[PDB]
């Protein structure tokens, strides 16, 4: 995979979203996330190759898959893996 | 239709204390389990004091646990 | 002389856990309190190498060996499950009472279980129907699932190799599945719930 | 192939239910203790206070008191013995329990009972009730003369 | 045949009151379309002989669809306590069911 000594890919168009996010939820990014609350809306993004951040523990993505927007909560195993392994695209 | 004759062992545990206990052979050695009834989890009281509840109440974001992997 | 014939337990249970059970659940006869009554172990052939439901007893002495070093009483074969077969069994059991009951319980929670990778809790009790004598009974069951934890295989292992796991079961004599989960907890078992 | 059973459920009475419609006065301890003493027969003084309620650490002593008197104003038979005997050891069984709560009167009633009887002394309920009166305040302080005579 | 009691004034008695209905017309349960059905038309009661309820008055004006009046509800006069110990039976019920016949 990438170079661990290089870091991390993650989209700028990701984090903008996350911070927008977190502006409209000042509440529940600072408080209500560690209780156990669930994230009062949804992202949806079409950035499959970035990585999954801890930051985004409690958060909701909706990934594109070509058709829509597969839902994905983010739970604690899923760090380090990109958020396109969470939305399939073919379907039997 | 015999019985086996029951003979007695130290165990010691975790926190130093001695036991005796039960076996059919005999065990010049102190036996000492990997894990006993302190060290595991599951075996914890759940009686919680004001000064553990103040701290859980009032928690704010820490995001180092990921991010670290990085700066390194 | 030398020997292990006390219980700890038995004197836990009588001079220490006895009272707190009174205070935290009042009743109006001392009599009327959780009691322990039996353990039953149990090792069929489902949970052993052998596979077959039935079959030879010169096939389960090993298992019959086994249940007597760890209980250090004698097991039993189970009876024949009809008249037409009567040479072949279906398993060992053995049943252990007071002072024996006792030893073995603080031996299996101290050492054995908690070395033991996926347990959290003992399932909830189970009530069966009253016998004859109109006495309300629970059980608590559960499986041990690593029998070579104990430190007594290790003499003869290639002997005692095959041993895999054993089921157990406790028989609870109280007023209310509540009482049951009292005297279980103070046992030291988690429940799990 | 094991069946298993559902307890029925308990039956609360209802509210607002009187549990008898008979005529059954309450009875304060004074009552208990007329009542305990007016008795004349071993079998009535056996049922003059039954009940965890009735008998407390007063009618024991009233019934150890007015065991002692029926004992040596009359001869019994066999069936009479055995109930005085039934009488003596579960009165003393009820002391030994309930020997703090006595006050200074049913103390010294309970040392003139126990040496008239003939029955063998409890553990010590002699020595225990010695203790409690040995501060030297209680009978200077026993107004009744009766209790420091007996 | 018939089979009489010698009850004085100041005797307890026990007796079969038949139980009654007041204001069945009026409730939410008959005007959406069902009935109420008595389950025991009897309950047994303690009673002296100065008191004796001629029958028990049930009000069934605030009864809805699936409403059941059980023992525990029935009024008790004064003077008279309730027999037995099967509490929690079912005296009326507010249903649309007809037996499935």
């Amino acid at each position: 995979g990438r170079a661990v000594w290089r870091g991390p890919y993650v989209s700028v168009s990701l984090l903008e979203q996350v911070i927008t996010f977190a502006k409209r939820n000042p509440e529940w990014w600072n408080i209500g996330r560690f209780q156990g609350s669930k994230a009062p809306e949804a992202i949806n993004t079409f950035c499959r190759s970035s990585t999954v951040l801890p930051d985004f523990l409690g958060l909701k993505f909706g990934v594109h898959n070509g058709r829509e927007f597969v839902g994905v909560e983010v739970q604690e195993a899923m760090v380090g893996h990109k958020l396109g392994e969470f939305s399939q695209t073919t379907f039997r | 239709l015999v019985r086996p004759l029951t003979k007695a062992m130290t165990v010691v545990l975790s926190n130093g204390a001695t036991l005796r206990l039960p076996t059919v052979y005999a065990r010049a050695k102190p036996w000492f389990p990997v894990m006993d009834l302190h060290s595991h989890n599951v075996w914890k009281h759940k009686i919680k004091t004001d000064f553990q509840l103040e701290s859980e109440k009032n928690i704010t974001p820490d995001f180092s646990n990921f991010y670290n992997k990085f700066g390194k | 002389s030398s020997l292990h014939l006390t219980s700890r337990y038995h004197h836990m249970f009588y001079n220490v856990l006895y009272r707190e059970m009174m205070l935290k659940a009042p009743k109006t006869k001392v009599e009327q309190g959780p009691h322990l009554e039996s353990i039953t172990l149990t090792i069929k052939t489902t949970d052993t190498r052998l596979d077959k439901d039935i079959v030879d007893k010169w096939e389960l002495l090993l298992f019959s060996l086994a249940l007597e070093h760890i209980t250090g009483e004698p097991a039993a074969f189970l009876p024949p499950p009809n008249r037409h077969v009567a040479n072949k069994s279906a398993g060992v059991t053995v049943t252990l009472k007071g002072e024996k009951m006792f030893n073995f319980l603080e031996k299996l929670v101290y050492t054995i279980l908690p070395n033991q990778t996926g347990f959290e809790g003992v399932p909830q009790p189970k009530t069966l129907v009253p016998g004859p004598d109109g006495v309300v009974k629970r059980v608590v069951d559960f499986g041990v699932t690593n029998l070579l934890l104990y430190p007594d295989f290790e003499e003869h292992f290639g002997v005692f190799e095959p041993i895999r796991s054993m089921q157990v079961r406790m028989m609870i004599r109280s007023d209310s599945d509540e009482s049951c989960n009292m005297l279980v907890s103070g046992l030291l078992v988690p429940q799990l719930e | 192939i094991e069946e298993y059973y559902v307890v029925p459920p308990a039956c609360p009475p209802p509210p607002h239910n009187p549990k008898t419609l008979k005529y059954v006065p309450k009875l304060n301890r004074t009552q208990i203790i007329a009542r305990v003493y007016e008795a004349k027969t071993p079998t009535e003084l056996e049922n003059s206070a039954l009940g965890k309620k009735f008998f407390s650490e007063f009618a024991a002593v009233a019934k150890l008191v007015r065991l002692s008197q029926l004992r040596r104003a009359n001869v019994y038979n066999s069936r009479d013995d055995a109930m005085c005997v039934s009488i003596y050891n579960t009165s003393v069984r009820v002391a030994d329990k309930l020997l703090h709560l006595s006050s200074d009167e049913e103390l010294c009633g309970l040392i003139w009972a126990l040496s008239q009887l003939p029955y063998p002394e409890y553990e010590n309920l002699v020595d225990r009730s010695l203790q409690i009166l040995l501060e030297e305040d209680k009978p200077l302080k026993t107004g009744s003369s009766l209790a420091v005579s007996r | 045949l018939m089979h009489l009691q010698y009850c004085p004034q100041d005797r307890l008695v026990d007796v079969r009151v038949p139980i009654r209905l007041i204001n069945d017309d009026v409730a939410p349960g008959v005007k959406k379309g069902g009935w109420i059905s008595v389950k025991q038309r009897l309950v047994g009661y303690q009673c002296r002989g100065n008191s004796i309820p001629p029958h028990i008055e049930v009000d069934a004006k605030h009864l809805r669809l699936d409403d059941k009046v059980l023992k525990r509800d029935l009024p008790i006069p004064k003077g008279t306590r309730l027999l037995g110990c099967d509490f929690d039976a079912v005296v009326l019920h507010c249903t649309t069911d007809v037996g499935k016949e």
